[PDB]
């Protein structure tokens, strides 16, 4: 079975600038004149799309910005100049022999000008009161560069059960990132304290972004 | 007819 | 012209028969060169071949799970059929069925939008979507973000969309987490405050694996 390794694993390159990413195949996946790999983007929540096949062929209808170069064991693809598109992971494949294999995959970041976060709190519904469900969200929105810390508060007190947070892909268009925190507790649990606050501190912060709702109103 | 080096190479490694 | 989708269970019982299908149109399986294969995708994790057949019937298989694969087509009805025997958890992933469109290189040059495969134990359990309004004592604003909280459902996918795909920009659906046996993703959609709830705002929430599609309209809290 031949193993490829990409390198590297991530990369973060600003607009207008060359990504870079090798493919290192265990045995030549090149003779008799062909080199049998192949370079597929998947963009989030898509399938892969060919780019490349046999190394350097660009494939109709791509950019050829998408340049394929390599022979025998050591290939590179390269995007240059990067665009906001290109916030993807990139898959380099052999067809030498069976079993067809590809590499782990190449997140590439695109780099933009910092971006603070839009931090909008949420009380729980009154339709999730109804089953006993208490849940408190909070949106961190377009925001840049990927790292963010969030501090829950229930009435001055941080709570570190019952908190679940998630990140989105890096938007294709904007380049930020967003985040949901939510808080979730039992309805009695939650009818003890008052006053719930959500603590976000990002990069671009001085000062945390803090976000509270009164129950008393 | 015209058979290829891709399925050549493919049968030759196949189980 | 060239489509191909796939279409599968959505949920499996251990050691119960996985079973795929891959309609496609835009090209023939009787084409000289052509060739149909599945590629897997787990949660996260990377690429893997599983089989292909091509336009003359030569079919390959995975040897690492080469003991549980038969791939066929209807070259008549334009499908090609995988069953995978003996399904387990680690099976769990996202089922593509992709084009090679020459005898001269296997690429893959086409790809279905994917078919997510759950294999669990875990019942079949739909979604309460409840409505994310700011509350009485609200801000300033300017811009006004609203959302969608999708929880206690099983498997995946859920597919979010508001106003029945209408309103698409400022849209942010966030990738769904595992509490207990139950999946819990969100979704927000900003605003520009004036427009609501002077324009009405609604959530559409489909779990097509529990035959479930759930509209939510965001209105003030009032009280």
């Amino acid at each position: 079975d031949i193993v490829l390794t990409q390198s590297p694993a991530s990369l973060a390159v600003s607009l207008g600038q060359r990504a870079t990413i090798s493919c290192r195949a265990s045995k030549s996946v090149s003779t008799s004149g062909y080199s049998f790999m192949h370079w597929y983007q998947q963009k989030p929540g898509q399938p892969p799309k060919l780019l490349i096949y046999l190394a350097s062929n660009l494939e109709s209808g791509v950019p050829a910005r998408f340049s394929g170069s390599g022979s025998g064991t050591d290939f590179t693809l390269n995007i240059h100049p990067v665009e906001e598109e290109d916030a993807a992971t990139f898959y380099c494949q052999h067809s030498r022999e069976l079993p067809y294999t590809f590499g782990g995959g190449t997140k590439l970041e695109i780099k933009r000008a910092d971006a603070a976060p839009t931090v909008s709190i949420f009380p729980p519904s009154s339709e999730q009161l109804t089953s006993g469900g208490a849940s408190v969200v909070c949106f961190l929105n377009n925001f840049y560069p990927k790292d963010i810390n969030v501090k829950w508060k229930i009435d001055g007190s941080e709570r570190q059960n019952g908190v679940l947070n998630s990140w989105t892909d890096q938007d294709s268009k904007d380049s930020t990132y967003s985040m949901s925190s939510t808080l979730t507790l039992t309805k009695d649990e939650y009818e003890r304290h008052n006053s719930y606050t959500c603590e976000a501190t990002h990069k671009t912060s001085t000062s945390p972004i803090v976000k509270s709702f009164n129950r008393n109103e | 007819a015209s058979l290829s080096l891709q399925r050549l190479l493919e049968a030759l490694s196949a189980e | 012209q060239v489509t191909l989708k796939e279409s599968g269970p959505g949920i499996l019982q251990p050691s119960q028969t996985l079973s795929l299908t891959c309609s496609f149109s835009g090209f023939s399986l009787s084409t000289s060169g052509m060739g149909v294969g599945w590629i897997r995708q787990p949660s996260g994790k990377g690429l893997e071949w599983l089989a292909h057949i091509w336009w003359d019937d030569v079919k390959r298989y995975n040897p690492a799970l080469k003991s549980r694969l038969t791939i066929s087509k209807d070259t008549s009805s334009s499908q090609v059929f995988l069953k995978i025997a003996s399904g387990d958890t680690i099976d769990t992933a996202t089922y593509y069925c992709a084009r090679i469109p020459t005898d001269d290189y296997y690429a893959l040059d086409h790809w279905g939008q994917g078919a997510s495969v759950t294999v669990s134990s875990a019942k079949t359990t739909p979604p309460s979507v409840y409505p994310l309004a700011p509350g009485s004592a609200a801000q300033t604003n300017s811009m006004v973000t609203l959302g969608c909280l999708v929880k206690g459902y099983f498997p995946e996918p859920v597919t979010v969309t508001w106003n029945s795909g209408s309103l698409s920009s400022g849209v942010h659906t966030f990738p769904a987490v595992l509490q207990s046996d139950l999946y819990t993703l969100s979704s927000s959609v900003t605003v520009p405050s004036s427009t609501w709830p002077s324009e009405t705002v609604t959530c559409n929430v489909a779990h097509p694996a529990s035959s479930t599609k759930v509209d939510k309209k965001i209105v003030p809290r009032d009280c």
